[PDB]
RNA sequence: ACCCCCGUGCCCAUAGCACUGUGGAACCACCCCACCCCAUGCCGAACUGGGUCGUGAAACACAGCAGCGCCAAUGAUACUCGGACCGCAGGGUCCCGGAAAAGUCGGUCAGCGCGGGGGU
RNA sequence: GUUUGACUGGGGCGGUCGCCUCCCAAAAUGUAACGGAGGCGCCCAAAGGUCACCUCAAGACGGUUGGAAAUCGUCUGUAGAG
RNA sequence: UUCUCCCCGAAAUGUAUUGAGGUACAGCCUCGGAUGUUGACCAUGUCCUGUAGAGCACUCACAAGGCUAAAACCUUAUGAAACUCCGAAGGGGCACGCGUUUAGUCCGGGAGUGAGGCUGCGAGAGCUAACUUCCGUAGCCGAGAGGGAAACAACCCAGACCAUCAGCUAAGGUCCCUAAAUGAUCGCUCAGUGGUUAAGGAUGUGUCGUCGCAUAGACAGCCAGGAGGUUGGCUUAGAAGCAGCCACCCUUCAAAGAGUGCGUAAUAGCUCACUGGUCGAGUGACGAUGCGCCGAAAAUGAUCGGGGCU
């Protein structure tokens, strides 16, 4: 990617309609702000699990997560954004999409599946290893069956940062 | 529709919303654009609506709720008495609520029930499918 | 630090006005000379849109 | 189911870098939003008053417990 | 048990304007004594009886009244506050006291 | 001078809780006994009065640790004094300073006196 | 010979008229409406002076009358009581 | 309720009233005396506050799940004048003047006023009605002439000592009525929009994006084609792709989907999707905005103030 200026003063921003970012850590959370067009194409791309190089116009890469983007409410467009700084050992609560593989057979008796959790925090997923999705097998589900994460199969590396027992996906009866 | 609750009455003005901005439930979402009141049965008209297109399948919520009375002073008297004691429930709404939300139907059949039910609001909406979101 | 009026007391709140008659000017297109310590900076700051600045 | 209201003015009357002469009153309050200092008293409505002459000051430790208080000069 | 302690120490540091301090412990057989300025972080005349023996508890402590009234004599010491920690002003606190000031 | 204990203050959650480890014959603590000073609306459990031993069991003291609390940035936004506008209206915009709440990054299991006791 | 109130989105009927508390009240105080809610015309020789001591609601497990809540016991327990 | 010029100049608020269009006191005006910068503004320091926002930690309300003898309790998620773990901008007191200005206070004589009005912002009552009503706050009218807003207390500009057949500017304007460019540049609308609302509707037009199909030859045109199971199962008196209910599976292909629309109680029949030839270059669906279109019907004669303006 690549980003440019980061003057406290923001009005250069909204012309151009480049989003407004910062980058930190520990050591330095210094911001900075860039294109916003290249900016949805790669949010499009990855999500909180994604990652994508800046090159501040300095001449050095940096190599970021995403980790918080609060836009406008009227205006569905994006307006900030967070990016996250990481080293190599594994990066802290990341989350990870739900998706559900296979044709439930709850499904197909009047049933449909409903996945009750849309993202999982786990912990420790291990940076650059990162699970960019998460498939669950609902075939074997009936109707009224709930698939905890006790189930939910996970990677390398990785343990669950949410309570095992709690619902994610469930199938539901008619109406 | 109406709450089993408290103080009959209240006031009233505005701001943009804040409770409610992003769709936490389902796949797809109409929303708000206009700070109309919508109060209950403009709400359960949209209910009644979606679930004719869609029921016997798909999954309906509504994130919005009849909280605010709203009076009717009697039939044709002078500045009088109080205020009326009745009339309807509302909801205050601001652009970006999210007031609906479908689960487990096309794309297009969503299109189609969001079309029904935004013809009887007293905004303007505008649908959309969830992007990348947070707030956990 | 020059200053002229330019914009007149009338229909104005008050302690604009009050702060134009202070900084010595009585009518429109009066003009003067006048020191940069924080108060009188202040204000000149206070009613800015009345008062053409020279500098 | 209306008329009904009335009206006894409150609130703090002597703030901090003030100089208080002594039986002065420095705030009316109905309970002990301040409590009574180092050189103050309190009555029974917890008025806190000057016991003796001197500059008012405010100490504030968490919403639960401040205190209204006189440094005398000389 | 814990709320007596606090509660005379707080009526004792309202009622201590120009007085100073004089905190007897006494729940071990240790009933040390303390003169404290308060106000200024310090004590200044203690009189604990970890050398002393005199027999039983309430005698020994007489003694440590009288050991502490001859300390605070060589420095000056006007009156006092007395600041019990939670001994229900019993014969060997109430002895420590009639030791203390019957020799001030 | 170094160490630790007993008291006692300033500061009173960045100093609190939970899990864990270490202390006993210095100190504190449990503990023994109690007819009486003294005392429990019944009970020495607590106040209380005379003392080893025993035991650090519990407590307390100190040490580890970030599961929990508590602290809490930067970027941005909300809102807004002031200035100038739009919409019939609900309501909205612009320039100028001020500037949150929350949440992310991270920070912590304190810090500072006075005395007395006992060690080296 | 006189009396036979006033407020009052006209007057009348209805309602109200003094006092306390909260919102309205626009982070000082103050602020109107026949705006939105609620109370007082008392009480207590101890519910006061002072001096000593004790600490609450609620839940869980366990237990004679009980059987959701009585009484007793351990645990949690800035107050969720008073 | 009668003669002149000169100086200053209010009130329509508060509390009380057998009071409500009256009156007392205060408030605000003026005069004389006294002090004699204590006044005003703006700055720094300091202290006070719970509004805007926000948030669910308590009270009430409340949306989808989990656990479960439903309560509590877990994930997700909200509303609040009478909720608040939090919480500004501003606002108030005090000191100081570090800096500019010119009032302030006390004493005594004379008052009038105590029916207010509009607009912007902040609320209540009301329909989030009123040239509505009651409070707060700023300004104007009141008692303000002058310029603008066709006309017009209030809105915009600006506070009229007297004279001038001099000059500069504010709001607002420069085709003619009318002082002043029928000005210059890059655009946009062809509706008289301009010069009368909205839900809703549309290949109007100019600017931007997001998507697919493609010259190994796509979009629309045209020729040829359009499956066998199978009248798919239920369904009903009949429903055979097309009244409504369960799926959408196999053979063949370059290939025709238990399948889109019309037809007939049901059938049939005509076309649709996908496949060829001949063309032959773009084409199609979403989305943001600029300005326009429709939606757009009242009473005596019409009009943007008028002529008239692309
Ligand atoms: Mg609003
Ligand atoms: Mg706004
Ligand atoms: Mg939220
Ligand atoms: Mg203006
Ligand atoms: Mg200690
Ligand atoms: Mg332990
Ligand atoms: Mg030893
Ligand atoms: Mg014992
Ligand atoms: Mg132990
Ligand atoms: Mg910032
Ligand atoms: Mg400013
Ligand atoms: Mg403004
Ligand atoms: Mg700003
Ligand atoms: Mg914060
Ligand atoms: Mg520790
Ligand atoms: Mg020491
Ligand atoms: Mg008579
Ligand atoms: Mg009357
Ligand atoms: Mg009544
Ligand atoms: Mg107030
Ligand atoms: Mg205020
Ligand atoms: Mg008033
Ligand atoms: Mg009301
Ligand atoms: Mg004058
Ligand atoms: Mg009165
Ligand atoms: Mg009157
Ligand atoms: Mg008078
Ligand atoms: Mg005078
Ligand atoms: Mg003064
Ligand atoms: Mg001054
Ligand atoms: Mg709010
Ligand atoms: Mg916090
Ligand atoms: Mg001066
Ligand atoms: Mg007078
Ligand atoms: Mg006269
Ligand atoms: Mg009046
Ligand atoms: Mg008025
Ligand atoms: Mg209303
Ligand atoms: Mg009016
Ligand atoms: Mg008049
Ligand atoms: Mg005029
Ligand atoms: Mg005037
Ligand atoms: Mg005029
Ligand atoms: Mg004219
Ligand atoms: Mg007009
Ligand atoms: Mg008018
Ligand atoms: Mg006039
Ligand atoms: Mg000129
Ligand atoms: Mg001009
Ligand atoms: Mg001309
Ligand atoms: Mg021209
Ligand atoms: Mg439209
Ligand atoms: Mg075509």
């Amino acid at each position: 990617m690549e980003l440019t200026a980061k003057p406290r003063t923001p009005k250069q921003k909204l012309d151009e309609s480049m989003i407004a970012a910062v980058a930190y850590n520990k050591e330095n959370n210094v911001s900075f702000a860039l294109d916003r067009k290249a900016f949805d194409r790669a949010f499009r791309q990855q999500s909180t699990t994604g990652l994508f190089d800046i090159t501040v116009e300095g001449g050095e890469t940096f190599p970021a997560l995403v980790k918080a983007v609060q836009m406008d409410k009227r205006k569905r467009a994006p307006i900030h954004v967070d990016f996250y700084m990481v080293t190599y050992g594994e990066p802290v609560e990341v989350s990870v999409p739900v998706h559900t593989t296979g044709r439930s057979q709850g499904e197909v008796q009047g049933g449909l599946v409903d996945i009750v959790v849309h993202n999982l925090q786990i912990v420790a997923p291990g940076p650059r290893r990162i699970p960019q999705e998460l498939v669950v097998d609902v075939t074997k589900m009936n109707i009224g069956d709930h698939i905890t994460a006790g189930d939910i199969k996970l990677p390398e590396g990785c343990t669950l940062a949410a309570d095992p027992e709690l619902t994610v996906v469930s199938v539901l009866p008619p109406r | 529709k109406r709450t089993k609750f408290r103080k009959q009455f209240r006031g009233r003005m505005t701001g943009d919303a804040k409770g409610g901005d992003y769709v936490a439930f389902g796949d797809y979402g109409l929303i708000a654009m206009e700070p109309a009141w919508i109060k209950s049965n403009q709400i359960e008209a949209c209910r009644i609506v979606m679930s004719r297109h869609f029921r016997r399948g798909g999954k309906i919520y509504i994130r919005i709720f009849p909280d605010k009375p709203v009076t009717k002073k009697p039939a044709e008297t002078r500045m009088g008495k109080g205020k009326g004691a009745v009339e309807y429930w509302v909801s205050v709404v601001k652009p970006g609520r999210v007031m609906f939300e479908v689960a487990g139907v096309t794309e297009e059949q969503a299109k189609e029930a969001f079309r029904l039910a935004g013809h009887k609001l007293p905004i303007q909406t505008k649908m959309v499918k969830r992007e990348v979101y947070d707030e956990a | 630090m020059k200053i002229k009026l330019v914009r007149s007391v009338i229909g104005r709140p008050g302690n604009q006005v009050k702060t134009v008659q202070a900084l010595g000017l009585r009518k429109i297109g009066d003009s003067r000379e006048v020191s940069d310590t924080p108060a009188v900076r202040g204000m000149v700051k206070t009613v800015k849109h009345l008062l053409e600045v020279q500098e | 189911n209306g008329r009904d209201s009335n009206p006894k003015y409150l609130g703090v009357k002597k703030f901090g870098g003030e100089v208080v002469k002594a039986g002065n009153i420095l705030v009316r309050q109905r309970g002990t939003k301040f409590k009574a200092g180092q050189g103050v008293g309190m009555g029974r409505d917890h008025t806190l008053f000057a016991l003796s002459d001197g500059k008012v000051v405010f100490i504030n430790k968490g919403k639960g417990a401040r205190f209204i208080s006189i440094e005398a000069a000389q | 048990r814990r709320k007596l302690r606090t509660r005379r120490k707080v009526r004792t540091t309202t009622a201590a304007s120009g007085r100073l301090r004089l905190s007897v412990y006494r729940s071990s057989k240790h009933i040390y004594a303390q003169i404290i300025d308060d106000s200024r972080g310090q004590t200044l005349a203690a009189a604990s009886s970890a050398a002393l023996k005199s027999g039983n508890k309430t005698d020994t402590a007489a003694a440590v009244g009288k050991a502490l009234a001859a300390a605070a004599a060589e420095k000056g010491i006007k009156q006092v506050v007395f600041d019990r920690g939670s001994y229900k002003y019993h014969g060997r606190v109430k002895a420590l006291a009639d030791a203390a000031r019957e020799g001030g």
